């Protein structure tokens, strides 16, 4: 019912960043939005004598035809001191997670009067005809960094019944997301949740325990063509950048001499040896793989075809902090960047149960055709970080 | 007195850590003195400003330019906080019947300043020789030529006539620049009324007061185009000259159809100079010939009506060059335009296509907040063997075939999988860098080799002539094995053209194919086949 006192990071200015152009929906609709927030003194319109501004815009979550208002807080966020939780490495291993939106709570508590010039924002007009709407946050603002820090008192106070009642469940508080893993079976899970979603009241769900980390693997055949060998030894050769004993040289000897691709070699008994051993090496983890939370994760994803992406998030180059896949049909297949776009949310979601922060993306996608589509398909209050590699990697055949 | 409704102040701050300004006040003559005494008397008549005293150690040079008083405030919007900020496109606006214009021009001074910040507005006019003290003066309202006086001006304006905006959706109102500019679809009778109607809406703040000429376009109430353009016609070509010419052009393309700015712009390239003759290719003297030829007769755009199809059609110009138009009936245009590539180093069709839609795409949304249909040169086999085989995720709203060529197309596919009964050709190259002599060649499954010396190479280089020299020599279908990550990462990426033309007459090597297998192996690891001993030396 008091705020707390609140400033920027040494050394820097409120954020001014560009809104980007908006469909006649979304426009309507976050002006539908703005005017209820408005009466409610959530936002108050403002003047020219702000200098500011953070982008916006709308999406639509899943079950639900309502629009939501987005704000992209990336920069105001970084440029926010922080240091206002240790990460709960147990969620991960829960048989079950359910995310719940806590956003609206934000709204209960009032932002520093100091502060609030920072948040402001711009609904735009179709073709620069009238400048645009111009608002800035009273209330504590969703997206915002300093949001779930700030209210963290007061979800602590809220939660307290519930944990206690029974310790075997896992609450965890990224932004507006409300992460609670559990044990229990998925009916008696569901009205639990319905319990807490009550509870909660009166003041999507997920299998962590169903994913571990991929292994690479080396196919089996009983006859090897001189092709099969030669990308067998390029897999080979890359991993040996992963694992310390790799061994291509008998293999390599199988090819000596020039032949055709299609043909096919029989494999000695040196090399079947060999790829046993270089098998065997495969299925023991990395080697001194650790997270270091002072660092920024990566996530590199590239699109295998036919629905199919795999992915990888890192810290140093060839340890792997995590490995994946996806085939999943959502209504995506006539189009790859809501694959691309499903894709990003899933891996950061994962990354947001595990370590507790997003990564850092590098998309297989030119920056234009990205930018132009991601807002579309885009169901969550988070917005991560990327960037754009033009450049196919040869990385992308060893990942199938 | 009928009480008017007080224009409510912008509270405005100095930057932080700066002090208002202070700059010596200019001697003058006894002419231009007398006539500022004049103009800032009946100005403090208006109310405009007011005199001060020698409390306010603050003070803003004032010249007198032929009659107009000039007060210079570059030392003001210095130290004065940042405010808050891209004009309309007529193909965005609607037909209107009729249009009314009102001068607002009394209503500028009727904006008040913030009155803690007029004493940084305060300037002084020397008297006769020098002795006195010139009489001190500081400003009540926003000063032309001051940093946030637009901004104010236009915000506070925009807040006044929103509730008559609103309540009046069969009206629509702009400013420019001391001009109010209404208009209607209504009767004549009707649209007098409503004026009238704002004109008391106005008045209650206390304010009593085609083709038209718009931001380098003429607006008609039926349609629209561009101010005429004149093209500078010299024998003799400058730098500056050259920018100024592209630039109109460019401006003159958002109307007129087939506009070409690549040889022009090519000219350009890493230099700065106001001053040199520049020369011009036989192109760039077609270019401009068929741009005047172009301009000869004038086109006009029409306006948006939300009530019908919107719809973008995109045709290939050649050499980088694409151009489209943007209609919601046929032959009548709302809009054009056009697409020139970015600077590369190799690229296809394909690529400059989709770039060419999410520009339109983008463009569309600002202008009409909504994305057109859109009628393409390319057949929907091409784009979805595309965008399937293609190792980045790419994306096109929705679009129909339209035949007019060229067509787009893909000019090579290469193969999955390794080809039964075709040769196999490992190829390779290598250059000693220092003396930048190479070899490139290959060795095939059926004995066949080469190895040609070149002088004046590179790695890569020689690693794209092995590959180049596997193509020239084998038949319809070939596999090749390379060890070459720089080329399998430039044939990867499936160039049409290429600023190398190395690259290109690989492309047209590809192009004669009919099958070709392209394997990659590490190098240096002993694998059979591959050859860094033939190539090395
Ligand atoms: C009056 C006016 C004068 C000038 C310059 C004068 C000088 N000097 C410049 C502008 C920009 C306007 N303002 C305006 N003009 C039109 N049409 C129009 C027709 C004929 C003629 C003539 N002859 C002139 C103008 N339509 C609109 O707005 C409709 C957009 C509605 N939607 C809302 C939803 O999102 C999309 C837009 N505004
Ligand atoms: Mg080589």
């Amino acid at each position: 019912i008091e705020t707390v006192p609140v400033k920027l990071k040494p050394g820097m200015d409120g954020p001014k960043v560009k809104q980007w152009p908006l469909t006649e929906e979304k426009i309507k609709a976050l002006v539908e939005i703005c005017t209820e927030m408005e009466k409610e003194g959530k936002i108050s319109k403002i003047g020219p004598e702000n200098p500011y501004n953070t982008p916006v815009f709308a999406i639509k979550k899943k079950d639900s035809t309502k629009w939501r208002k987005l704000v992209d807080f990336r920069e105001l966020n970084k440029r926010t001191q922080d240091f206002w939780i240790p990460h709960p490495a147990g969620l991960k291993k829960k048989k079950s997670v359910t995310v719940l939106d806590v956003g609206d709570a934000y709204f209960s508590v009032p932002l520093d009067e100091d502060f609030r010039k920072y948040t402001a924002f711009t609904i735009p007009s179709i073709n620069n005809e009238t400048p645009g709407i111009r608002y800035q946050y009273n209330v504590l603002p969703q997206g915002w960094k300093g949001s779930p820090a700030i209210f963290q008192s007061s979800m602590t106070k809220i939660l307290e019944p519930f944990k206690k009642q029974n310790p075997d469940i896992v609450i965890y508080q990224y932004m507006d997301d409300l992460y609670v893993g559990s044990d229990l079976e998925i009916g008696q899970h569901r009205t639990k949740i319905e319990e807490l979603r009550q509870h909660l009241l009166r003041w999507y769900e997920l299998h962590p325990d169903k994913w571990t980390v991929q292994p690479i693997v080396l196919p089996e055949k009983d006859s090897w063509t001189v092709n099969d060998i030669q990308k067998l030894v390029g897999k080979l050769n890359w991993a040996s950048q992963i694992y310390p004993g790799i061994k291509v040289r008998q293999l390599s000897k199988l090819l000596r001499g020039t032949k055709a691709l299609t043909e096919v070699i029989p494999l000695t008994e040196e090399a079947e040896l060999e790829l046993a051993e270089n098998r065997e090496i495969l299925k023991e983890p990395v080697h001194g793989v650790y997270y270091d939370p002072s660092k920024d994760l990566i996530a590199e994803i590239q699109k295998q075809g036919q629905g199919q992406w795999t992915y990888q998030i890192y810290q140093e180059p060839f340890k792997n902090l995590k490995t994946g896949k996806y085939a999943r049909m959502r209504g995506a297949h006539t189009n790859d960047v809501k694959q691309l776009t499903e894709a990003v949310q899933k891996i950061t979601t994962e990354s947001i149960v595990i370590w507790g922060k997003t990564p850092k993306f590098k998309l297989p996608i030119q920056k234009e055709t990205w930018e132009t589509w991601w807002t579309e398909y885009w169901q969550a209050t988070w917005i991560p970080e990327w960037e754009f590699v033009n450049t196919p990697p040869l990385v992308k055949l060893w990942y199938q | 007195m009928v009480p008017i409704s007080p224009i409510e102040t912008v509270p405005v701050k100095l930057k932080p850590g700066m002090d208002g300004p202070k700059v010596k006040q200019w001697p003058l003559t006894e002419e231009k003195i007398k006539a500022l005494v004049e103009i800032c008397t009946e100005m403090e008549k208006e109310g405009k400003i007011s005199k001060i005293g020698p409390e306010n150690p603050y003070n803003t040079p004032v010249f007198a330019i032929k009659w107009r008083k000039l007060v210079d405030f570059r030392e003001l919007n210095k130290r004065t906080q940042d405010f808050w900020e891209g004009i309309p496109h007529p193909a965005g606006l609607k037909k209107n019947k009729s249009v009314t214009v009102l001068d607002v021009g009394d209503a500028y001074f009727s904006v008040p300043l913030d009155e803690d910040f007029r004493k940084y507005t305060a300037f002084t006019i020397p008297s006769i020789n020098n002795e006195t003290p010139g009489i001190r003066y500081q400003y009540n309202v926003l000063p032309q030529g001051w940093k946030g006086s637009p901004a104010i001006f236009q915000s506070s304006m925009t807040k006044i006539l929103e509730p008559f905006a609103a309540q009046n959706p069969d009206i629509v109102i702009c400013q420019y620049m001391d001009d109010l500019y209404v208009g209607s679809d209504l009767e004549i009778g009707q649209h007098r009324t409503k004026i009238e109607e704002l004109r008391q809406h106005l008045l209650r703040w206390g304010l009593t007061t085609p083709p038209f000429l718009w931001m380098g376009y003429e607006l008609h109430p039926d349609k629209w185009t561009v101010q005429p353009i004149v093209l500078p016609e010299k024998d003799s070509w400058t730098v500056n000259d050259i920018q100024k010419l592209v630039g109109k052009l460019n401006w003159a393309s958002q109307i007129y159809p087939g506009i070409k700015v690549r040889q022009l712009s090519k000219l350009l390239r890493g230099t700065k100079a106001l001053t040199e003759v520049i020369p011009l290719t036989e192109e760039a003297e077609l270019e401009l010939a068929e741009n005047r030829e172009i301009l000869k007769e004038p086109v006009h755009g029409v306006y948006y009506d939300p009530s019908k199809d919107l719809i973008a059609e995109i045709q290939k110009q050649g050499q980088g060059q694409w151009t489209y138009q943007i209609y919601q009936e046929p032959f009548k245009n709302l809009k054009t335009g056009k697409y020139a590539r970015m600077r590369g180093a190799h690229t296809n069709d394909v690529k400059q296509l989709t770039e060419a839609v999410q520009k339109i795409t983008t463009e569309s949304i600002v202008i009409w907040g909504k994305t057109p249909k859109f009628k393409l040169p390319i057949q929907k086999e091409t784009w979805e063997t595309w965008w399937t085989e293609y190792w980045q995720a790419t994306w096109i709203p929705e679009w129909e075939f339209v035949n007019t060529p060229p067509l787009v197309k893909l000019w090579y596919q290469l193969e999955k999988e390794p080809i039964v009964g075709a040769e196999t050709f490992y190829v390779d190259g290598a250059a000693n860098r220092e003396t930048k002599l190479g070899k490139a060649g290959y060795v095939t499954n059926k004995g066949r080799q080469k190895v040609v010396p070149l002088t004046n190479t590179t790695n890569q280089k020689t690693e794209l002539q092995a590959i180049y020299l596997a193509l020239q020599d084998s038949g319809l279908e070939v596999n090749i094995v390379t060890d070459s990550q720089y080329a399998l990462g430039i044939i990867q990426a499936q160039p049409d053209k290429s600023e190398s033309e190395l690259v290109n007459q690989i492309i047209e090597q590809l192009i004669k194919k009919e099958k070709v297998y392209l394997a990659w192996v590490p190098a240096h690891k002993g694998i059979g086949g591959n050859e860094q001993v033939d190539k090395l030396v």
